[PDB]
């Protein structure tokens, strides 16, 4: 099969700037024809798929002229001239020029925005939950910039593996910032036999890693 | 039986024949009845039948597909269509036929493009052989080609040839073998110079049903009834 | 208008079977080649299959070579997809597309959900994530709903029935082990709300016909 590499995996960008996508073919995409069916999608979040340009240049109708594409062969870029906040999501490229049809593993659009901080909340296990047989305890990091984050949960300063999951949203369209949920889950059995149980937080926007705990019976 | 009075004997049966023929193609089935009827051995009347039997089913595969029949000596050659069809290739053709220059001068049944005769839907052709050798059973073989594992495109049209190998010979398998084996290189030299060319080769015998041939079934009882009954009259006498 | 609607997904068991359509308006749909592409969850693009406009031409992607087959009825202005032997790797939002003159994908549609799973359908069980100090910073308080334990996916989460939507992060669901899905869902409210304002999370699972209106408080 064509193998498409698409470069950056991730690309921060700040609103007004010009971005590049590039996107390399592991064969030509030249047809015998004379096209080049070498074509660029976006994918807004929770959305089907956009055309923006097919074969390597030619702007899709009732796309907006900030895109552009170019190249030949093996090599393919996709120009943003000027991002807008609307522009966020993920940019694939495709090729149709020869059978099994491929795609890049797509390149995540980011608006570059202020570093923020999360806001770090934890939530006790309820009383509902706890009726059932176990309890689970949510670690919240509201509104942070940008991404990378480290979150670790210990439980009477163990620290915990295997116990807990994590979500992240999709970067927020209004303000650009991140949210994240990490969930441990206990037995209640296993929850009776402790105290002290925290969320550890990195984040280059805290000036130290933010432990926020809570005593089990309080 | 003198060869001389077998003629007689399928003198009607052979008019019937010469009568439902192209123009060009019963003129020569005709000149070769005479010189079975003027056959000094029965080699060489045999050859001579053998040449009626080729000719008079090309000429009823023209008719049944509603196709020309050119004689042999005018039915273009592989280069000659290549040259006349994809001439920013022939200089390309030739350098890569170096050392396989026979390819060149590869002449089959009917070598077609679409719209070197003009037909107006290859993959309509094709279907058609596809579809009756999935229902009749008849031995086919299609070889295509196919630059790298390049897709069909809809924005853009290419020109295209087809490449047919028809027969009458009582081993319909080995001929469909043989054909599609000698076509092989060619294909995928087409492949290699992005020429999109398409081989279909066929054939029947005189044990095929009349209505499962590639001839319309009163070609059939045209050619039983002439060319079979003189091969049966040749040997025997 | 160009549109193309998909129909047919669901949830199948592994082995199974399924027949997926697309119904196509607002240009000759029989005069273009047609296409399906597929999404995993949280994963890229993969096409899946191409039919000419006569169905002369198909084309498969391998992984579903043998047991997918494409087609289409003009007439009809639809195309379909047969899926057998389906795999839990299989799930995935399946789109059609057309080129509307091309190869490439110009058109796309809303995509259905298609999940391959032995799981029972089983609707959430939704706890209260309650306001506290824990939870608050300055004048504002997080709370939440955790949506424990559903199958199969779509969930939706509103607050207040949608009249509360500054500051909602409902999560992106995970799979659990169980073969169950699990998300949970905040927002955050000025501190001073708490105690005069009513704070309910509406869980709406389909797939169960299930309808969840649960009322965080602060505890005490
Ligand atoms: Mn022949």
């Amino acid at each position: 099969q064509i193998v498409l590499s698409q470069s950056p995996l991730s690309l921060p960008v700040s609103l007004g700037d010009q971005a590049s996508i590039s996107c390399r073919s592991s064969q030509s995409l030249l047809h015998s024809n004379g096209n080049t069916y070498l074509h660029w999608y976006l994918q807004k979040p929770g959305q089907s798929p956009k055309l923006l340009i097919y074969k390597v240049s030619n702007r899709f109708s009732g796309v907006p002229d900030r895109f552009s594409g170019s190249g030949s062969g093996t090599d393919f870029t996709l120009k943003i001239s000027r991002v807008e906040a609307e522009d966020l999501g993920v940019y694939f490229c495709s090729q149709s020029t020869h059978v099994p049809y491929t795609f890049g593993g797509g390149t995540k659009l980011e608006i570059k925005r202020t570093v923020a901080a999360p806001s770090v909340f934890i939530f006790p296990p309820s009383d509902e939950q706890l009726k059932s047989g176990t309890a689970s305890v949510v670690c919240l990091l509201n509104n942070f910039y940008p991404r990378e984050a480290k979150v670790q949960w210990k439980v009477d300063n163990a620290l915990q593996s295997g116990n807990s999951q994590e979500s992240v949203t999709e970067q927020d369209s209004k303000d650009s910032t991140y949210s994240l949920s990490s969930t441990l889950t206990l037995s209640k059995a296993d929850y009776e036999k402790h105290k002290v149980y925290a969320c550890e937080v990195t984040h280059q926007g805290l000036s130290s890693p933010v432990t926020k705990s809570f005593n089990r019976g309080e | 039986k003198p060869i001389a009075l077998i003629c007689a004997e399928l003198y009607k049966p052979f008019q019937d024949l010469f009568a439902a023929l192209p123009k060009d193609c019963s003129e020569e089935c005709q000149t070769l009845f005479e010189d079975i009827r003027n056959s000094e051995s029965h080699a060489s009347a045999w050859s001579s039948a053998l040449r009626i039997k080729g000719v008079a089913y090309a000429g009823f595969f023209s008719l049944t597909n509603s196709w020309r029949y050119i004689p042999e000596d005018l039915k273009p050659t592989l280069g000659m269509a290549i040259q006349t069809v994809f001439p920013d290739k022939f200089e390309k053709f030739l350098e890569r036929t170096h050392l396989h220059p026979e390819y060149r001068d590869f002449t089959p049944d009917y070598l077609m493009c679409r719209s070197v005769q003009e037909v107006s839907s290859v993959s309509a052709v094709v279907d058609r052989f596809k579809s009756k050798s999935s229902e009749k059973g008849r031995p086919i073989r299609q070889e295509e080609s196919r630059p790298k594992t390049e897709s069909m495109q809809e924005d853009i049209e290419v020109d295209e040839l087809l490449i047919v190998e028809v027969g009458y010979q009582t081993d319909i398998e080995g001929k469909v073998i043989s054909d599609i084996e000698k076509w092989k290189g060619v294909v995928n030299l087409m492949s290699h110079l992005g020429i999109k060319v398409n081989v279909l080769t066929c054939a029947d015998n005189s044990q095929t049903p009349r209505t499962d041939w590639w001839i319309d079934e009163k070609y059939v009882r045209l050619l039983l009834n002439s060319i079979s009954y003189l091969f049966k009259e040749l040997l025997e006498n | 208008e160009v549109k193309l609607e998909e129909s047919g997904g669901g949830l199948v068991r592994p082995g199974g079977s399924r027949k997926l359509s697309c119904a196509a308006s607002g240009f000759t749909f029989s005069s273009y080649g047609m296409q399906w592409v597929r999404q995993a969850p949280e994963k890229g693009l993969e096409w899946v299959a191409y039919i000419s406009s006569g169905s002369r031409t198909i084309y498969y992607a391998d992984t579903v070579k043998g047991r997918f087959t494409i087609s289409r009825d003009n007439p009809k202005n639809t195309l379909f997809l047969q899926m057998t032997s389906l795999r839990s790797e299989d799930t995935a939002m399946y789109y059609c597309a057309t080129g509307y003159g091309g190869t490439w994908f110009a058109y796309w549609g809303q995509g259905t959900l298609v999940t391959v799973s032995a799981a029972s359908t089983k609707g959430p069980s939704v706890f209260p994530l309650a306001p506290s100090s824990k939870s608050t910073s300055g004048g504002t308080a997080a709370l939440g709903c955790l949506v424990k334990d559903y199958f199969p996916e779509p969930v939706t989460v509103s607050w207040n029935s949608g009249a509360l939507t500054s500051g909602v992060h409902t999560f992106p669901a995970v799979l659990q082990s169980s073969g169950l899905y699990s998300l949970s869902s905040v927002v955050t409210v000025p501190s001073s709300s708490l105690g005069t304002q009513t704070y309910i999370c509406n869980v709406n699972h389909k797939p169960s016909n299930t309808k969840v209106d649960k009322k965080v408080e602060p505890k005490s």
